[PDB]
């Protein structure tokens, strides 16, 4: 029972060939435990350390570093293509530490990547 | 520094950020503020514009309340003064919430001209330009006063002026021995300076804003009580002539 | 469950009524000056439920430069329900007002919305127990009208006081000081009068 | 979750204000050894505030309520919080809380006087909140509220003598009714002066 | 990067930090042990991400 | 001095230095290459005429309608650039659709206007909600509907701003067709006669001749709705000349 | 500010109200009665529910018909187009509500009218999304396009089906069975027909709840008519 | 109108370290019961640890941190009550996600010895002394019984031994936090 | 200011001359000297040194809220040098990384690792078209586990290195050959002889016989391994002690 | 001439330490028409004048409702004056959804203040180039604001804004002394006498070109427009 039936207006259209199989009635509670802790960690990361910056150090802290996160961010390479995050990871400190996202399932080799344009002005916010 | 000055971001051939210092000069481009600190308190006082015999009287306020004993007067962009204001409200609320005290001055000025600083930084937001000043008390701390401009530089100040006449001024509080005054002198001596440095013919028609933090207040920061500040007038008029 | 909530609406030619039993459930709140809701489940629900309708009253006004009639109040809280489908809010509507005709209007919702134009109708626990009764007693006869009772509003009045008192061999019978919301050309006129105990 | 009662917070209307009591007690379950500790809150001048319920989520809302009271006091624009502003406030704010999981479970009784005008509420933690001429939420809610109903369908006016000596009476009765010591117990007063906070009163028998 | 050879509380960290990470669903219980600049040093992580610092 | 070249009209979000932004105006001068429409509001109904400019005789006509449909009470007429058009004619249509669902009851002209104004009021700010627009809409538009308040005409320009009007001319020569109507317009005539000096000043002002094929022609009233004159409607009011 | 709106996170950081993990961020959650009304895209246990439906297809059109009177059983979908209700009273009359919403903006958009089969897909995906959730619907939709009658069943569960003559609710058993037709009986005989098995069905019952006439129908070329 | 509340304590336990710390004058002595079971947040700032390992130990890290960088930022000996704060913070934040209750414990200038009480739930309440861990039963009383209300750093260290040694009778390693320093003490 | 790249070879800190030269950058390095102040780091047997001048020039400026030398961690100190705010931005950069890398690696960071965080961010600021370097240069001290006293400088276009004594500020060029010509002679100066030869460096090379409100001296020792800054009376010992000699 | 450089955005800080977009910014204030707005100790009127091309259209909306005791006339861009309005309306919603009060004018002032001082300091943007004279009715008596496209707001005893509004001013100034202990009829003449005197002397007020909004201790905010300022206009002696 999730509620929010946008439902007051539920008349958002969809691309019915590239929704592939979508079962909301199933995406309200996740799969795993560990599904969205693992999905949002550098989400959740970079919020935990915006907090403490916040909170010891002041506006100016987060402010700075997502400013930094959003710059090097964006001249990077169009989406169907993979990236490096070279000064992404040097920023945020993953320059030295190897996770389980940077040997499992390997974002270079997708096994699975749509068409060019599509993924550029999906990432422009033109669905 | 043509060329090299339409973004907060490039330096000059000899290592100068030519907006922020036109930032400054922005400063320069508003009455001014003094703010004295003495052996019990911190006391502010603007020389402020008349701009209108239409305006309520208070508005177009310059010294603020950022926190219960954090007073904050200000000077340049009035806008950027306010946003700053609000940006210093939200920080002593913030420690207030986290720390369960009242956030120690040095801290908010730290915290607040280093949220200046990062505006001086990027070319997507341009510097500040606005100059202000902090002043509390507190018993386990004494009187403080701090001044931030618009390159986020705070210092720490026993009489600061901000403004268009700031050297004048500075010329006029160096004569005061203010490390053995009280309030009320301090008080006095503030509209006297105010008196001073006014030009009488280039700006016109202006009115007094005074207010102290102290131990008079109990560490609370107000405006000086009508009485108290028509004493002060009288006496600043009655020393210019 | 949750009992204590009796709402009776009923439209005339020219008036609407909605009378509820107080017992903590107070209600027939007010929307416009030719609409008066009653909302009978959990009090919590039924609070935010009448705000947003004030909120959504407002933006409408503000949208389209006139009130919002009796029937788009009905559509509108109709979408706001079924918004909440798989969450719902636990609240028994019932709208009361005058269409742009000037005639009675009574609508009457599910919790998702389901809702349709009604001549009268009972709503809460003793609802079950009332409705026959009012029902085979407000028509005298078989014949439809199927959006106006033909009684007057004094009669009316006067129905709804005896069916609450008949309402003595039934559930609670809150003995509260019935409130009554009246609908009527003049305006919204609330008439709570004590049910003698 | 295993589910306990809260501490008891009563309260009632007079002439010229507000009456609430609320005894000290941590928890009546397994965080009993946290005592001396207030359930009241002074928001303004004229508004106050007893909780029942989580203290964490207690403290969490004094934290909140008390920094928008700061916030307003530097602003010194002549608006002040009213306490059906404070009453609403917190039925949005637990309302959306309920909604939104993230829980808080405090039902409180928000006492007030404004515009020579007594102010009682109640919010509980699902969004329900009325006013009443007395109020009891806790431990023996349902042991005082017909007591308080009865005596104020009697006399629907009171004084400020009147009203906390009823308050005493109802505190008793829940404690000859069950042996917590209630020597911890606190009575608070929203008048035309302000809110005045007395602090552990001490039943003697 | 560094240069120096590691300290056994640098693995203890990454340990317990990767097995809190993944909440206690990495079946891992570890006995780490090791000797840098500061002295011998034995742990003991748990697949929950808690450690113990101890003799034996 | 000196004369130098100032320009502040290359980028939308500048202002010259007289308060004017010059890129809303320019799409204005589009709206000026669009072709003559004129909207008339009776008491009988609203009117609409638009003139058609076909430009290849193989071209299917009714793919080039200046007039659409927003609804049966409501009929737009166009000018200017044809897919900025559609744009705002497809948010009319869906807004209406979606007021209908809402509220079960038509919306009013004058909001279905709102809606389209709301939409077409959003440019520059590009990098705060993407797909937004980054210019004025090079559009004119003229709601013509009847509805509780009965009949009545808006008019929209590029700047998602709308005003109700009696006599409207959009277009290429809408200042000579204004003028005329400024003269040709009385409060209280009928609507038989609106068509009649709609399709007078569109004579007028086109480089062509009235003939069925190359105008076009709809009215809304209060008991009908919305129709589009057909080529024998048509041939017969203008071969009533 | 200028900073935190360049970066166009929002966060419940870089806002106000930030004392902790999260604090108060601005308004702890509590917000308004909408940011948007309608006009736009933007615990109750007691739904309803309905009872026996007919509906063949023809020579001259499709036929519904359902068990009288009051309550509704047949959803008016727009002129040309109609629907039949089975299940919950408002996840048939929302959803074909959002469906006649989908028609007309189609028929604005492309000047002609929706196909039926066109119409019945749309529903039939718009249920479909939230298929094991609990929606009810047994609608069942009919009409006439340029490729004559039509007549489709759709379903709360994905179901789809075109069919020439279908049934559901208490009586389908009976009703269907009685449905000994012709692709070409006459529009008298058809109406007949459509009496007589709602009769069949209620051959055991009489008028009164759920009880009465028959409620016919008639989906002409031009648009349905109410028989009687 | 019963106002329901979660006990918070009586979710998961099932066990106890049974942590204790008193407040004497000028100090603390938290005391507990071949691991260590004090967890110390800073050099005058202890804390002692109940529910689950995992996610207390994650807290603590994490309030360390924080304090580290607050009384860096801020140039002086950090509060006791900042410590508490932080803990709390998180103790109240993650209160349906951990199985955590803290004891805060230590010394700072301008407040002296400081018993904050963190209990499941989140929760800070200064006390004069905080018992915690399947000891609300054995200690509660006799401490409640006997607490002086002023002892010096040996009758306190006695005192926490005696109480901790009966929950024995149901090793003691203890520390006491003074203005000059810690004096971890090993009992058994 | 809005957004893009100036053009010219050196008005933008992403583009190269013909020569590959980053000309942002260095006048960036120009900007160090704006404030006219030198500092001056030396690393002994036991122990380092930073000392840099503090300039008042103002009556009615409460002169301890000016100071250039900052704490970082428990136990290392820095000395910066440039322009002021860009300064306390850095610091508080290098305070939060260095509380990151206590928090990761659970012991607190060395010198050598700070000075790499640092500069791996200064590199950043200069390949990328939305930030600028900053102005300033830190010279970091501490005393590792087992190498010593430590004395690190980064600079403004990411470049950090170790020295046995380092210089930053107006008269880095003149310091710098002062101290080459002190550490070829004899380089195991016990603690004393550090402070001594940090201020008779700043002393020299400006000509000044300095009063102890005109320099500031911070210090790390083998023995006291925490960062600590002399108040006046201890450097007016090591001046008079100077003097005497 | 030495301008060029430095003027055309408002991210740029001229050598002179001015930003030249907020006052190009105040100038398109200026491009409007005149109102008026003024109170007394118990009611805020809002006067203004309205353009419609002189003829065959219906005039300008220039008097806008956004609670029900705050009123706000425009003048300046129109898109900027709708983006402005539905920030006021939807902050006096959450207002009474939240906290059941009516949103206190000089708060609502505030957060516009704040809200159009952010592009004024960002790339990518303009000033909002509308200026208001907000009037309100709250617990403090009636207020008068006035909203600047420099983000700057002002309370009023009485304010002009808009084209040759510089008369009205004049006029105000002059009169000022009187306007608290004037009745609600008096009141609303002076705001016409002042949006007179920002006429040429042949143009007089009509009903065709005036709308008046009014809030106060009784009154909800209400606009009177095209024949319901009737009233007020018949009174008015010449010029």
């Amino acid at each position: 029972p999730v509620t929010e039936l946008s439902a007051s207006g539920p008349f958002e259209s969809h691309d019915l060939l590239r929704k592939g199989f979508s079962c909301v009635k199933n995406e309200l509670l996740p799969s795993h435990p560990l599904e969205l802790s693992e999905k949002n960690f550098q989400l959740n990361q970079d919020k935990m350390n915006f907090s403490t910056l916040r909170n010891i150090q002041g506006l100016f802290a987060p402010l700075k570093l997502q400013m930094e996160f959003k710059a090097v961010q964006q001249v990077q390479r169009l989406p169907f293509l993979s990236s490096s995050n070279l000064s992404l990871d040097v920023l945020r400190g993953n320059d030295e530490t190897i996770g389980f996202e940077d040997i499992l399932n390997d974002p270079s080799q997708s096994e699975v990547m749509g068409e060019p344009h599509l993924m550029v002005e999906y990432k422009l916010g033109l669905l | 520094g043509t060329g090299y000055d339409l973004s907060a971001s490039t330096f000059s051939p000899d290592g100068r950020v030519f907006q922020v210092e036109y930032a400054m000069k922005a400063v320069e481009n508003s009455s001014t503020a003094i703010g004295i600190r003495c052996k019990d308190g911190v006391v502010f006082g603007v020389e402020k514009l008349v701009l209108s015999k239409l305006y309520e009287e208070g508005s177009n306020k310059r010294l603020f309340n950022v926190d219960r004993h954090v007073g904050m007067a200000v000077a340049g962009l009035l806008a950027d003064a306010r946003s700053l204001a609000d940006i210093a409200r939200e920080e002593a609320s913030n420690f207030r919430s986290n720390f369960g005290y009242n956030i120690p001055l040095k801290h908010l000025a730290d915290r607040v001209a280093m949220y200046v600083h990062a505006y001086t930084l990027y070319s997507a937001v341009r510097p500040f330009g606005c100059s202000f000043m902090l002043g509390s008390y507190s018993v386990n701390d004494g009187a403080q006063l701090y001044m931030i401009d618009p390159s986020g530089v705070s210092y720490g100040y026993w009489g600061c002026a901000i403004g268009k006449a700031r050297q004048a001024a500075k010329t006029e509080i160096e004569k005061l021995q203010m490390k053995e005054m009280t309030c009320r002198d301090i008080v006095k001596e503030v509209a006297k300076i105010i008196y001073i440095v006014h030009d009488e013919v280039k700006d016109k028609a202006f009115e007094l804003e005074l207010s102290w933090v102290g131990e008079l207040t109990n560490g609370r920061h107000e405006i000086v009580p009508k009485d108290i500040r028509e004493e002060a007038e009288k006496y600043a008029k009655e020393s210019l002539k | 469950v949750f009992n204590g909530g009796t709402i009776l609406a009923i439209a005339g030619e020219d008036f609407a009524i909605v009378a509820s039993d107080t017992r903590d459930s107070p209600k027939c709140y007010k929307l416009t000056d030719k609409t008066v809701i009653g909302c009978s489940g959990f009090h919590g629900d039924c609070l935010t439920l009448t705000k947003i309708i004030e909120a959504r009253l407002k933006m409408y006004k503000h949208s389209n430069n006139k009130a919002m009639t009796t029937g788009a109040i009905a559509a509108m809280l109709s979408t706001i329900l079924y918004s909440r489908r798989f969450f719902p809010y636990y609240v028994y509507n019932i709208i009361g007002g005058l269409d742009e005709e000037g005639k009675g209007a009574v609508y009457s919702f599910d919790p998702v919305g389901s809702y349709q134009r009604d001549s009268f109708k009972a709503g809460g626990s003793a609802s079950a127990m009332l409705q026959p009764l009012l029902d085979n007693q407000v028509g005298f006869k078989n014949m439809q009208n199927v959006e106006h009772v033909p009684l007057s509003l004094d009669r009316a009045m006067r129905l709804v006081k005896d069916v609450f008192i008949s309402a003595a061999e039934r559930d609670v019978y809150t003995g509260d000081a019935l409130r009554i919301c009246i609908v009527t050309k003049e305006g919204i006129r609330e008439e709570t009068v004590s049910l003698r105990k | 979750n295993p589910m306990v009662t809260g501490t008891s917070v009563l309260g009632v209307k007079f002439e010229g204000g507000v009456v609430i009591a609320a005894d000290m007690l941590g928890s009546y379950g397994s965080l009993a050894r946290f005592r001396n500790i207030s359930r009241i809150m002074r928001v303004n001048n004229s508004t106050m505030l007893g909780a029942s319920g989580d203290y964490a989520d207690f403290q969490y809302l004094k934290q909140v309520l008390g920094q928008m009271v700061i916030d307003e006091e530097l602003l010194g624009d002549g608006h002040s919080y009213s306490p059906r502003a404070i009453h609403s406030w917190l039925t949005r704010a637990m309302y959306s809380r309920r909604s939104k999981m993230n829980p808080l479970w405090n039902t409180m009784v928000i006492g007030g006087y404004a515009d020579g005008e007594s102010f009682l509420g109640y919010v509980d933690m699902l969004g329900v909140a009325y006013e009443a001429p007395s109020l009891a939420t806790g431990y023996g809610a349902y042991l005082a509220q017909p007591l308080l109903r009865e005596v104020l369908e009697k006399q629907p006016v009171l004084s400020q003598t009147e009203a906390r000596d009823l308050v005493e009476r109802c505190m008793r009765v829940l404690y000859y009714r069950d042996a917590r010591s209630y020597n911890r117990f606190q009575i608070a007063t929203v008048t035309e002066k302000g809110v005045e906070i007395e602090g552990p009163l001490s039943t003697e028998t | 990067s560094t240069g120096r050879l590691p300290r056994v509380v640098t693995a203890n960290r990454m340990l317990k930090q990767m097995l809190f990470r993944y909440q206690g669903y990495i079946g891992a219980a570890l006995v780490l042990g090791g000797v840098d600049v500061t002295g011998p040093h034995l742990y003991s992580i748990y697949p929950h991400g808690s450690t113990d610092k101890l003799p034996y | 001095m000196f004369l130098t070249r100032s320009e502040y009209d290359r980028g939308v979000n500048t202002f010259s230095p007289e308060g004017r932004l010059f890129q809303v105006e320019y799409a204005i001068e589009a709206i000026k290459l669009g072709s003559t429409a004129i909207g008339i509001q009776t008491s009988e109904g609203v009117c609409l005429a638009v003139e058609k400019r076909i430009t290849s005789p193989l071209m299917e006509p009714s793919s080039i309608e200046k007039i659409v449909e927003i609804d049966a009470h409501i009929g737009c007429a166009m000018s200017g650039l044809i897919a900025d058009a559609k744009t705002l004619i497809d948010k009319a249509r869906v807004e209406t659709q979606n007021h209908w669902f809402t509220y079960n009851e038509t919306m009013t002209v004058e909001s279905v206007t709102q809606a389209v104004s709301n939409l077409a009021l959003q440019f520059g700010e590009e990098d705060a909600d993407p797909g937004a627009m980054s210019r004025p809409f090079g559009v004119a538009l003229l709601f013509g509907g009847v509805d509780e308040k009965g009949p009545q005409l808006f008019h929209m320009d590029p700047s998602g701003t709308f005003v109700q009007c009696d006599a409207r001319a959009i277009g290429s020569a809408s200042e000579g067709a204004q003028s005329s109507l400024q003269e040709v317009y009385h409060k209280s005539m009928t609507l038989k006669e609106a068509i009649k000096s709609s399709l007078i000043i569109l004579k007028q002002v086109m480089e062509e001749k009235l003939n069925a094929t190359n105008i076009e022609l709809a009215t809304v009233q209060p008991g009908q709705n919305f129709h589009m004159f057909t080529k024998e409607e048509l041939e017969e009011v203008i071969k009533d000349i | 500010m200028a900073l935190a709106s360049v970066l166009e996170r929002p966060l419940p950081v870089n806002q106000r109200g930030f004392f902790g993990l999260g604090g108060r961020a601005d308004l702890l959650d509590l917000g308004p009665g909408s940011l948007s009304d309608g006009l736009s895209l933007a615990p109750g246990i007691e739904m309803l529910h309905g009872t026996t439906t007919l509906a063949f297809k023809f020579r001259h059109g499709v036929i519904v018909a359902a068990d009288s009177r009051t309550v509704k059983k047949v959803i008016e979908i727009n002129p040309y187009l109609l629907g039949t209700m089975a299940g919950g009273a408002a996840d048939c009359s929302f959803w074909e509500r959002l469906l006649a919403r989908q028609c007309r903006i189609y028929e604005l958009r492309n000047k002609e009218r929706i196909s039926v089969a066109a119409a019945s897909k749309l529903l039939a995906n718009m249920v479909y999304q939230y298929k094991g959730m609990g929606l009810s619907m047994g609608t069942m939709i009919c009409g006439w396009d340029k490729r004559g009658p039509g007549l489709y069943y759709v379903d709360s569960e994905g179901n789809r089906i075109s069919g020439a003559t279908f049934s559901v609710g208490s009586g389908s058993v009976y009703a269907y069975g009685v449905m000994d037709r012709g692709y070409s009986y006459d529009l008298e005989v058809e109406q007949a027909y459509d009496l007589a098995r709602r009769a069949i069905y209620q051959a055991t019952y009489r008028d009164a709840y759920s009880g009465g006439a028959v409620n016919l129908y008639h989906v002409r070329e031009d648009g349905w008519i109410r028989v009687s | 109108p019963e106002a329901f509340t979660p006990d918070w304590e009586s979710r998961e336990v099932s066990t106890g370290t049974t942590i204790m710390a008193v407040q004497f004058d000028g100090g603390v002595v938290l005391g507990a019961d071949v691991t260590d079971k004090l967890t110390p947040i800073h050099d005058r700032i202890f804390c002692c640890r109940s529910g689950s390992a995992a996610d207390t130990q994650a807290v603590a890290d994490a309030v360390t941190y924080q304090l580290g960088f607050h009384s860096i930022e801020l140039n002086e000996p950090p509060l006791v009550h900042t410590a508490a704060s932080l803990f709390k913070e998180m103790c109240y934040r993650y209160r349906e996600d951990l199985m955590a209750g803290i004891i805060i414990a230590g010394w700072d200038p301008q407040e002296g010895g400081q018993v904050y009480s963190v209990p499941m739930g989140g929760m800070m309440v200064r006390q004069s002394f905080a018992i915690g861990g399947s000891g609300s039963s054995y200690i509660y009383g006799y401490v409640d019984a006997t607490y002086r209300e002023g002892m010096t750093k040996e009758e306190c260290l006695q005192f926490t031994a005696n109480a901790l040694a009966l929950a024995m009778e149901r090793v003691i390693r203890l520390a006491a936090i003074a203005e000059s320093g810690v004096e971890r003490q090993v009992l058994l | 200011m809005s957004r893009g790249s100036s053009a010219g070879f050196d008005r933008h800190i992403t583009i190269f001359s013909p020569e590959g030269r980053l000309y942002q950058v260095e006048y960036a390095f120009k900007a160090i000297n704006q404030g006219g102040l030198t500092s001056v780091a030396v690393r002994g047997k036991d122990c380092a040194v930073i000392v840099t001048q503090k300039k008042v020039p103002d009556k009615l400026l409460d002169s301890s809220t000016v100071t250039h030398l900052f704490k970082i961690t428990e136990n290392i100190g820095c000395v910066m040098t440039g322009m002021t705010a860009d300064s306390r931005s850095q610091v508080q950069r290098a305070r939060y990384e260095a509380a990151n890398w206590k928090y990761k690696y659970g012991y607190e960071i060395p010198v050598d690792m700070l000075c790499k965080r640092i500069a791996d961010i200064s590199q950043v600021y200069t390949q990328n078209a939305e930030m600028r370097p900053l102005g300033c240069c830190m010279i970091l001290i501490g005393i590792d586990e087992e190498q010593g006293p430590q004395v690190y400088k980064c600079d403004p276009a990411g470049y950090y290195c170790g020295f046995k004594a380092t210089a930053a500020g107006v008269k880095q060029t003149e310091s710098t050959s002062f101290l080459e010509k002190k550490v070829k002679k004899k380089f195991d100066w016990t603690f004393e002889q550090t402070v001594e030869t940090a201020i008779t460096c700043l002393s020299t090379v400006l000509s000044i016989d300095f009063k102890p409100s005109e320099i500031e001296v911070g210090v790390v020792t083998v023995e006291n391994p925490k960062f600590r800054i002399l108040t006046e009376a201890e450097i007016d010992a090591h001046l008079v002690a100077l003097a005497e000699r | 001439m030495f301008r060029n450089q430095y003027d055309n955005d408002v991210t740029v800080w001229s050598p002179q330490g001015r930003i030249h977009q907020i006052e190009y910014a105040m100038e398109a204030v200026k491009q409007g028409s005149a109102t008026v707005g003024l109170k007394s100790k118990t009611h805020a009127v809002l006067v203004a004048l309205k353009r419609a091309q002189s003829e065959l259209a219906a005039h300008q909306k220039k008097i806008l409702h956004v609670d029900n005791h705050i009123g706000i006339s425009i003048a300046g861009l129109t898109a900027d004056a709708r983006l402005l309005c539905n920030f006021m309306r939807q902050e006096c919603l959450d207002s009474r959804f939240v906290f059941d009060r009516p949103l206190p004018v000089s708060r609502l002032v505030s957060l516009i203040g704040s809200k159009t001082q952010i592009p004024t300091q960002r790339y990518g943007r303009r000033p909002y180039g509308v200026g208001l004279l907000i009037a309100g009715y709250d617990d403090m008596g009636p207020h008068i604001f006035q909203t600047c496209p420099s983000a700057n707001y002002f309370d009023c005893r009485a304010m002009s804004i808009g084209a040759r509004s510089q008369s009205a001013r004049t006029y105000l100034e002059r009169h000022m002394s009187e306007f608290m202990e004037c009745n609600l009829n008096e009141l609303v003449k002076h705001g016409l006498r002042a949006l007179r005197e920002t006429l040429p002397a042949e143009q007089d007020l009509t009903t065709k070109n005036v709308s008046i909004g009014i809030v106060g201790k009784d009154l909800e905010f209400t606009i009177y427009d095209d024949d319901d300022v009737s009233p007020f206009l018949e009174g008015l002696e010449e010029r």
